[PDB]
């Protein structure tokens, strides 16, 4: 058990000009064609996905991406100030595997109700991860891996209500996120038969750790517009949408609209600052993201009315990474 | 949470043993004091572990749900507040009260100023200094009528370094009362006085 | 040597609001959670609820759901506590905590001055401050710090230069709705004439600041 340095691979296309292809073939190596599963058979050996030098890896490759994909018009700091010229790019997505190089390999914990701490027993070693899109979002985590059995509750520690709670789903709410043509003015649309279909799976999964008590989904407490929104970046334009609709005890059963607004001036969450960005492009802008993950705070105290509140939160990307490394670790031969 | 004693009295070169009980494979909790209107302090973190600077005599033990801080040889700085935080919830507090031996008070008189005179009303303070225990029965009284009904006192908490206490009685009237009576005194009861040792003055 | 430094007294009436600050300093302030606890007088802790610095995120005290609220000034490294719709209740010392690190910030290794507030329908008011002038040995002499509100009122002696043997009392609310303590210093009777004494009044509630010599 080691930390070394990994290496990235893509199906990064040499031809296309989408920017993350652009960035891959220049950082990261081809695909695999050939990956070794290796399953131990009868051994148990500990992860811990909040302390994993893996995600704190990908966040610089993510900040190396976004530093050459979307270039700020204007970045402000308070110890530098920036302006270049920023061209609009064409910005999608795309699928990364972390590979560890020689005399290194990946465990790779396939228990489908592991949490994310502690022991895990159907432990395989493997040599690159699976495909993951470095997606930037809050609140809501977006096109990531599903759960293969049940709903998996994820916290460093549930009864600190500090640490962020990570929810991973089993199966996928589909968000439609469309600027028509205030050109700024944009509008989310989620189906809201499968979304309290969904928060009624979540919350009995949060009664099973807190009997006795029920379960409640409220707005944000505060905070900058990007946590008090579902933040995301959709083909180059930043969105802020929002969530009050969402995180409901009455949610309805009809379509779900969440009004959003496109925004050129956002805080940084590579650092501490601010980047101002161009206007909006014309046209459709159009994003249909899976709904794989949550990210949620509780509230603390004791209750006087024997209910739980959750709130959507976030921030920190290392979090929406971890969403996705959890069951994964770098170990030396 | 459920912190035992709620009140604890000892003497210097004893040790105490408070104890804090919680509800429901994390081993943590915080242990904090609290001097008398200073804010509190921190001096004992993740169960064990004293915090930098704290002394040795402090040790914190326990497991689960009940947990224990030891205060060996208790000093005079260790007479204060005591709270155990679990997380966001704290403890009821434990009041720690230290013993010493009967002193005597040292007992002083003021009159007014007379720049309150030119006011309108009139206050006569009378003062014990450095005394133990807290109860004392002081009696303010005009030549020799007592009065009653407009006299208000105070204590301090109880001093670190010597374990005393002081007491301070003022007694409140107008400046036409106040020249209209002449004499002044102030008569106190206490253990460590074998007979009521009464100051006074008159001036009117 | 990391300090925090909250803000002066305040008095409110009820169903009004009070904002409270807490400046850090001496450390990263983007990298540390902050945290708020009231403390009503002669009574526990309370914890109210904390605050992200880095990002803006907030938990508050489901208690005090809906008339709480915590901001934050990255500029100028300083953390705000609102509360509206006071009550008597609301009457405690507020203050501001830091935890020893990030992961684990619940053990508040650093605590602000905290800031009192008092609410009731009385309004401000500075103290007059009267000489308890002594008349061989120890004698004793203070001053009588009178009517005045809110609560808070510091006294030195001597700029802070004689503080042993010096006894600030509890003050006490007179009849007339203000408050009343004294100050005492115990001076043996070799000094009250060539050794000089002042009281060191201060009700930051008025921004009154008074000197008074005592002398018999
Ligand atoms: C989470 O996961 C889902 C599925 O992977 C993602 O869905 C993709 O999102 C991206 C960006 O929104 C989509 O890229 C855009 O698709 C639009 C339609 O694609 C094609 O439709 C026509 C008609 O069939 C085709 O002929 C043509 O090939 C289109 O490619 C396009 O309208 C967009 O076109 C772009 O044109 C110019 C230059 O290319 C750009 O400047 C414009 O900005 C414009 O984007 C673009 O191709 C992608 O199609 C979606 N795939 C699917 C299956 O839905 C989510 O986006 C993803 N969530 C996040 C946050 O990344
Ligand atoms: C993991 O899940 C079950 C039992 O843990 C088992 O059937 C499965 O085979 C294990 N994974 C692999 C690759 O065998
Ligand atoms: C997965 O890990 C958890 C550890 O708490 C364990 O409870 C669970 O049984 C494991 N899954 C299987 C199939 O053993
Ligand atoms: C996902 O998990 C929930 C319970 O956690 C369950 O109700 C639901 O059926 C599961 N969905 C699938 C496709 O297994
Ligand atoms: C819910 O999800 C399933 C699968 O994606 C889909 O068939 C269904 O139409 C969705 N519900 C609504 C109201 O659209
Ligand atoms: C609250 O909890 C109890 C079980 O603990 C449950 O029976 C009840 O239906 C719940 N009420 C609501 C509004 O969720
Ligand atoms: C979101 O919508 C609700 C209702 O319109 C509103 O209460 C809330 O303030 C809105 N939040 C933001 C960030 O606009
Ligand atoms: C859900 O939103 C509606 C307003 O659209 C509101 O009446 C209701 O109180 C909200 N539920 C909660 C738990 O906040
Ligand atoms: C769905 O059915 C009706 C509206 O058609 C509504 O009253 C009810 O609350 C909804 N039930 C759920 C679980 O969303
Ligand atoms: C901002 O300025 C303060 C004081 O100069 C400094 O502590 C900080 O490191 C700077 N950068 C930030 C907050 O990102
Ligand atoms: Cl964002
Ligand atoms: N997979
Ligand atoms: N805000
Ligand atoms: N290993
Ligand atoms: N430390
Ligand atoms: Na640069
Ligand atoms: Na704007
Ligand atoms: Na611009
Ligand atoms: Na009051």
């Amino acid at each position: 058990e080691a930390k070394t340095t990994l290496f990235c691979a893509s199906d990064a296309k040499a031809y296309e000009k989408e920017c993350h292809n652009v960035w891959a073939t220049h950082a990261c190596v081809p695909t695999d064609p050939n990956p070794q599963e290796v399953v131990l058979e009868n051994v148990t050996e500990n992860f811990n996905m909040w302390k994993n030098d893996m995600v704190d890896q990908m966040q610089e490759d993510v900040i190396s991406i976004w530093d050459q994909c979307l270039k700020p018009c204007v970045k402000l700091t308070n110890t530098s100030t920036l302006t270049q010229a920023c061209p609009k790019v064409t910005f999608d997505p795309i699928p990364i595997h972390y590979c560890a190089p020689a005399g290194y390999a990946i465990l790779k914990c396939n228990n489908k109700t592991f949490n994310g701490k502690g022991p895990c027993n159907n432990v395989s070693t493997v040599q690159c991860t699976h495909g993951i899109k470095p997606v930037v979002s809050t609140q809501l985590l977006l096109n990531g891996s599903l759960a293969e059995e049940e709903i998996v509750i994820r916290s460093k520690n549930l009864r600190d209500n500090a640490k962020i709670i990570i929810v991973q789903l089993n199966k996928s709410v589909e968000i439609v996120c469309t600027r028509p043509n205030d050109i700024r003015q944009a509008y989310c649309n989620i189906s809201g038969r499968n979304w309290s279909e969904a928060v009624n799976q979540v919350k009995k999964k949060l009664k099973e750790h807190f009997p006795h008590k029920n379960i409640s989904f409220q707005s944000s407490s505060g905070g900058d517009l990007e946590i008090t929104t579902h933040s995301f970046n959709c083909g180059g334009e930043f969105f802020y949408c929002n969530t009050s609709g969402l995180f409901n005890d009455t949610i309805s059963n009809a379509t779900i609209m969440l009004p959003c607004r496109i925004k050129q001036i956002i805080n940084m969450w590579q650092e501490v600052g601010k980047a101002i960005y161009a206007p909006p492009i014309k046209g459709n802008i159009t994003c249909k993201s899976d709904i794989t993950g949550l990210l949620l705070l509780r509230d603390g105290c004791d209750t006087t009315d024997n209910t739980e509140i959750f709130r959507p939160s976030g921030g920190d990307m290392r979090d929406n990474w971890r969403s996705e490394l959890y069951k994964y670790k770098v170990v030396e031969i | 949470m459920s912190q035992s004693p709620s009140s604890l009295a000892v003497s210097v070169g004893e040790k105490v043993t408070m104890s804090c009980k919680s509800s429901q494979q994390k081993n943590y909790l915080a242990w904090y004091q609290q001097k008398p209107g200073q804010s509190p302090k921190l001096l004992i973190y993740w169960a064990s572990t004293r915090e930098s600077g704290v002394p040795d005599r402090f040790t914190g033990s326990g497991s689960g749900t009940d947990f224990t801080l030891t205060i060996s040889s208790v000093k005079a700085e260790d007479l204060a507040v005591y709270y155990c935080q679990q997380y966001e919830t704290l403890g009821s507090g434990t009041k720690l009260e230290i013993k010493r031996t009967v002193a005597a008070p040292s007992v002083f008189i003021f009159p007014p100023s007379d720049e309150q005179l030119k006011s309108g009303t009139a206050s006569v303070v009378c003062l014990l200094n450095n005394f133990y225990p807290r109860e004392a029965k002081v009696q303010w009284k005009v030549d020799n009528a007592l009065q009653s009904g407009n006299s208000q006192e105070s204590v301090t908490e109880q001093d670190s370094k010597d374990s005393t206490y002081s007491l301070s009685s003022t007694l409140t009237l107008s400046k036409a009362d106040y020249e209209k009576h002449k004499v002044y005194a102030c008569e106190v009861t206490h253990q460590g006085l074998s007979s009521p040792v009464t100051k006074s003055f008159n001036r009117g | 040597q990391v300090q925090l430094v909250q803000s002066g007294a305040e008095v409110k009436k009820p169903g009004a609001s009070v904002k409270v600050s807490c400046k850090a300093s001496g450390y990263t302030f983007t990298g540390y959670y902050i945290h708020w606890v009231r403390q009503a007088p002669g009574q526990g802790l309370e914890w109210m609820g904390w605050i992200n610095p880095n990002r803006g995120g907030t938990n508050y005290c489901q208690k005090f759901q809906g008339r709480v609220t915590m901001t934050r000034d990255t500029s100028i490294s300083t953390a705000y506590m609102e509360l509206s719709r006071l009550r008597s209740d609301d009457t405690a010392v507020y203050y501001c905590a830091r935890g020893i690190n990030s992961d684990y910030t619940w053990d508040f290794q650093h605590w602000g001055q905290g800031t009192l507030v008092t609410v009731s329908s009385a309004s401000t008011k500075g103290p007059s401050v009267f000489p308890l002038a002594p008349s061989g040995g120890t004698a004793a002499l203070g001053c009588l710090v009178k009517d005045y509100f809110p609560e808070p009122v510091t006294v030195s002696w001597n700029s802070g230069a004689l503080t042993s043997g010096v006894h600030t009392f509890p003050a006490v609310l007179q009849s007339s709705g203000l408050y009343s303590l004294s100050s005492v210093v115990t001076v043996p009777s070799s000094s009250l004439g060539t050794q000089t004494y002042i009281c060191n009044v201060n009700h930051k509630p008025s921004n009154t600041k008074v000197d008074k010599r005592v002398e018999p």
